DNA sequence: CGGATCGAGGGCCCGATATC
DNA sequence: CGGGCCCTCGATCCG
């Protein structure tokens, strides 16, 4: 009932790891910083998805495949299982770096025996290894022809994990843009970077190429669990049009903001137990003298002004509104320009698909979508996921892309959700109306801080910032805390970590530019609070 | 400051609004 | 802000008895189910607002100074199940029969008494009158045309009340030979010509308006920090709002008055209360348990500060259409903190339009909060004929999800329709094309909850339902579009269906 | 200065489910 | 045996 995959992380550990680069963390603390990261999103997560570490370039060799002097310098330090404490506790400090050199290679062979052996009986759905190197290491060319062909027989993806990016100044870790030095790369670098590439294509085409990643960038990233991110739960319906015609679909959420998933349970501070705590009702009078009142007699009651009038919730079921409980039902065609943005309702937006292994739904829901599209129309529908939810209206309007195509469902509002104030008019507000000077002081300000760049010459524009990308800084912060005081119980919460900060604040390229035309602005804009 | 009710009817400040819609079809 | 007072006088003359329009409903007879359904509606948009119903030119007076002719029915209070039940007692035919018998009709009145009757009314009032308002129920163009003294006594006292910020509303109904403003109600109402009928206002005062609206409430007065430096001060509203069924209020079988819950935490070893102090939480994973302080668990929780954070300016065709999360937000500026935000709040809300980008922001609403990345799409100001504010002016706080809000997708095998199904599917749009409003639906949960609370209160056996306008006019669509139903059901479906 | 609102708890249905 | 929904409380700020 749930996605299960084998995943070995394998970690360069080598001397040269430990060798860094002026400012910036060097690639042995960064790939353990990535490493833990991951660690500690399936540790606190508890997904029941097993992971291995192998370390190459560590003294000595944990004989993996060592049958003779072959895979030295190559550590097997945890075997494919459920990972522990133990494991996020030798990761942050037990685990030091190496003082020789391996073949990155000869450690994907290794942790290739891992999964070959670890995942005897269709175990697990997907295999997955994940290669943490800085390819300043020499390296033989002679079983790559293998390599590959061992991957796919045995379907195991990869991802490659550099201290540099595929593409200088301060560097600040998990920043965007300047987040590995320009200047610094080896021919060595280079020449395994070529073979990295090589490698990527053969298993995964022309797209390959992008499951190649910095350390920096990885850590602002959810890429890392990508390939073994379990898929959304889709539900089925039936999109009803009328009467006659329908279409089979399936819907699932696309957006949904991702909450806690633990709880904190109330527990005594001296015995650290939930039995000793218990929390009972009292029921008083709302009137000045509070006699408590009957936990019996109390009878259901609703206000009609001033009036209070008691309905009980047994003659409320039978007179209450009873949903028709069809779903995703159309009620009408509009123009695009009609919907707009700011009416969404909801926590969720659903992408309406058709019907797995359903050729005549797939081309029914195909046929409307574009022929939205063509229109460029919407369609205003009535949803339900069941009888007992309360009715909803919203908008569905066309999806199509090279890959997918799809209708999304987004709630709109009803009568009374909707808020009308009156705001005072600024466009002709004598008294704040702004100066040519002040407004051109803006021209500047929005120009500088500029979180968009547009490739080559007339392509798209390239997001600087994009915000979609970045995770959400409450979980991994969470899982900071909570291995700390896992481990530190004695020691005080930690501080956030600097990544952190760097990954939620815009490319230092926009904080230097927007420098003058802030001052330009603080002097022309006049501040002062009221008192 | 400003605060003119305008159309706000019974509500001041508040638009007052037709409350039907849904079955105004235009003939294609 | 305010309590809203409103005062509905009723002229009770022979005239207003007699229906003109055959077969229709007298004019006084007009003005209580009219009454009667204002204050239907109020006990939905607003309880707070005062409301009072007063009658002239009745023989039995009962008022604040016993003036001749003037029954003051109701009082000016918040509106009542009772209330409402004492006017159905003169609706209709039976309903006037009570009224006459109850009190007099036709008796002479002097306007200037029945001004100051209602001004005095709204004296004896405590909570703040936000509105003052009086609406005159009447038929009569020209009452004391053949009294000078009390039509001049009455222009006076009319001028009196809108000095004083009494707003004076006529509800001009039928007349023989139509009605005149210019003979009299042109110079007392507070600001057309020959308006024989009803007056049109009628028909929205009818109307039943079923709506929780709710006072403007700035939801949070934020700083929007620039820079460092540079700090402006915004108000953030809610401009939507899922309205939602009341909660229910926990009587007493025999009283019926409300009872007060305290939900109480104690000891099951000891059974006395136990102080937060003595108190931790827990959270066990597998066979470790991570302990955390009260303060512990919120201050992993802080990371931003409250505020907004400047990010920058993205161009508004990177923000997509289904990246939506959470309902937006309007942000506006709060010059009552930070004198010279709105004049920058202008600046920048001119300079976004005209180069069509959008504030990036770090949304940080309470202190030991989590950020979220916000935009501040540029919004421009839309006054409609009527010089009514359609879109206010400033800006809407889109909420723009992080990685982990954005949910993977189930891959599927694309298969396209070929373009004689999609120009057909095109056909069935053209032909079912409506006109689409933000207030074109209401909540059918909502509209029944508050019919069902009206019928109870009223005691009719008898729930007014309210028809479901979420459900699509079926018949309607198969009227309109039958055959090219059944022509594209045959073009993609197969008769082996599944 | 009580409401209005929103995080994070709690309680009822419904497809897979070892079960006769 | 989980998934979605919805409501009820509890804590935070504005009117």
């Amino acid at each position: 009932s749930g996605n299960k995959a084998a995943v070995v992380l394998c970690m360069d550990v080598g001397f040269t790891m430990s060798n860094s680069i002026p400012g910036i963390e060097s690639p042995f603390e960064q790939a353990k910083k990535v490493i833990t990261m991951f660690v500690q999103r399936q540790v606190f997560a508890e997904n029941k998805d097993e992971i291995a570490l192998v370390l190459f370039g560590t003294d000595g060799t944990d004989n993996p495949l060592s049958g003779g002097d072959q895979y030295q310098n190559i550590t097997v330090h945890r075997h494919l299982m459920l990972p522990d404490f133990d494991l996020l506790e030798d990761i942050e400090s037990k685990i030091q770096p190496g003082s020789q050199q391996a073949d990155f290679l000869d450690a994907l062979i290794v942790s290739m025996d891992v999964i070959q052996h670890e995942t005897i009986g269709k175990k697990f759905e997907k295999r997955h290894i994940e290669i943490f190197t800085d390819l300043s290491s020499r390296f033989s060319k002679s079983q790559l022809d293998i390599i590959i062909h061992s991957l796919k027989k045995c379907d195991i993806s990869l991802q490659f994990f550099l201290p540099f990016s595929l593409g200088d100044g301060p560097f600040r870790l998990g920043g965007h843009g300047p987040s590995f030095p320009l200047k610094g790369i080896t021919e060595q670098q280079k020449e395994g970077l070529e073979i990295v590439k090589m490698v990527m294509i053969s298993l995964e085409g022309e797209d390959g190429l992008d499951e190649i990643y910095s350390f920096s960038e990885s850590l602002r990233k959810l890429c890392v669990f990508k390939k073994i991110e379990r898929h959304s739960i889709h539900w089925p319906c039936r999109l009803t049009i009328g009467s006659n015609l329908s279409i089979r679909i399936a819907a699932y959420k696309s957006i949904l903001q991702e909450r806690v998933k633990k709880t904190w349970t109330v527990v005594d501070a001296k015995t650290l137990k939930k039995e000793d705590i218990q929390k009972e009702t009292v029921y008083c009078l709302n009137d000045d003298d509070e006699t408590e009142v009957l936990k019996e007699d109390i009878i259901q009651g609703f206000r009609y002004g001033s009036d209070i009038v008691p309905f009980s919730k047994v003659d409320e079921e039978q007179m209450k509104y009873k949903s028709e409980g069809k779903c995703f039902s159309v009620l009408g065609f509009c123009k695009s320009s009609q919907v707009q943005r700011r009416f969404f309702m909801g926590n969720q937006v659903l992408k309406v698909f058709a019907a797995r292994d359903d050729e005549a739904a797939a081309v029914a829901l195909s046929s409307l979508i574009h022929a939205l599209d063509d229109l460029d129309m919407v369609a205003i529908v009535r949803y339900a996921y069941d009888k007992r939810a309360n009715p909803q209206v919203g908008v569905a309007f066309p999806h199509i892309k090279h890959n997918y195509e799809c209708l999304v469902y987004v709630q709109l509002p009803f009568m009374e959700d909707l808020r009308q104030y009156m705001f005072s008019s600024l466009k002709n507000s004598k008294k704040y109306a702004p100066t040519e000077a002040q407004l051109n002081a803006v021209d500047a300000l929005i120009d500088s801080m500029s979180l968009a760049k547009k490739d080559e010459k007339t392509d798209t524009l390239e997001d600087l910032f994009p915000t979609t990308k970045i995770p959400n800084p409450r979980f991994q912060r969470l899982f900071q805390c909570l291995l700390h005081r896992a481990l530190h119980p004695r020691e005080p919460l930690p501080p956030i970590q600097q990544h952190i900060w760097n990954m939620l604040n815009p490319p230092a390229e926009v904080t230097t530019k927007s420098q003058i035309p802030l001052s330009k602005i603080k002097t022309l804009f006049p501040l002062i609070e009221a008192k | 400051r400003r605060r003119c009710p305008g159309e706000s009817l019974i509500n001041p400040g508040f638009k007052s609004k037709k409350p039907a819609g849904g079955v105004d079809f235009d003939e294609t | 802000s305010g309590r809203d007072s409103l005062i509905f006088l009723v002229d009770a003359s022979k005239a207003m008895f007699e229906s003109q329009s055959e077969d229709e409903l007298t004019p006084f007879d007009m003005s209580i189910q009219c009454i009667q359904s204002v204050y239907i509606s109020k006990i939905i948009s607003s309880d707070r607002d005062l409301l009072a119903v007063v009658f002239y030119g009745t023989e039995k007076d009962k008022n604040s100074v016993n003036f001749k002719n003037i029954y003051v029915l109701q009082e000016l209070d918040n509106p009542g199940a009772k209330r409402i039940l004492e006017l159905d007692q003169f609706k209709g035919q039976q309903g006037q029969k009570r009224f006459q018998d109850m009190m007099g009709h036709g008796s002479d009145y002097s306007l200037s008494e029945v001004l100051w009757v209602c001004a005095n009314l709204f004296s004896d009032v405590q909570f703040k009158m936000s509105h003052k308002r009086i609406m005159l129920f009447t038929n009569e163009d020209n009452p004391h045309g053949n009294d000078s003294a009390k039509a001049s006594r009455a222009r006076t006292k009319a001028g009196d009340l809108r000095d004083t910020g009494i707003f004076l509303d006529l509800m001009h109904l039928k007349k023989p030979g139509g009605f005149d403003i210019s003979l009299f109600y042109r110079d007392i109402i507070s600001i057309l010509r020959v308006h024989f009928e009803e007056s049109s206002k009628l028909e929205d005062l009818l109307r039943k308006v079923r709506a929780k609206e709710t006072r403007k409430r700035a939801l949070s007065r934020l700083k929007l920090k620039l820079n460092k430096d540079i700090v402006i001060s915004v108000g953030i509203y809610n401009l939507v709002q899922k309205a939602l069924k009341p909660p229910p209020i926990k009587l007493y079988r025999e009283t019926n008055e409300p009872v007060k819950t305290k939900t109480r935490t104690f000891n099951t070893s000891t059974g006395g209360l136990l102080l937060p102090s003595d108190t931790k939480r827990s959270q066990i994973y597998g066979s470790r348990q991570i302990i955390l302080e009260k303060e512990e668990t919120e201050e992993l929780k802080r990371f931003d500060d409250p505020g907004l954070m400047l990010m920058g300016f993205k161009p508004l065709v990177l923000l997509k259409k289904h990246h939506y999360l959470r309902p937006s937000l309007f942000v506006y500026p709060e010059e009552s903190l930070v004198i010279g935000s709105s004049t920058l709040f202008s600046a920048l809300l001119i300079k976004c339009l005209e180069k069509e980008v959008a504030a990036l922001c770090r949304y940080t609403p309470r202190r030991n909060i989590p950020p979220y990345f916000v935009a501040l799409v540029p919004q421009e100001e839309e006054l409609d004929d009527q010089k009514i504010q359609v879109t206010p002016p400033g800006f809407q706080l889109v909420f723009l999800p992080f990685a982990d809000d954005k949910r993977k997708m189930p891959f599927t095998e694309k298969i396209m329709a070929t373009p004689e199904q999609v120009g057909k599917m095109k056909a069935i749009v053209e032909k079912l094309r409506f006109t689409y409003r933000s207030d074109s639906f209401e909540n059918p949960v909502l509209q029944q909850h508050f019919r069902n609370l009206e019928a109870l209160a009223l005691d009719l056996m008898e729930p007014e339902q309210a028809v479901d306008l979420t459900l699509p006019k079926v018949e309607a669509m198969n009227k309109r579009l039958g055959s090219l139903v059944d022509e594209f059901k045959e073009l993609v479906y197969p008769p082996d269906y599944n």
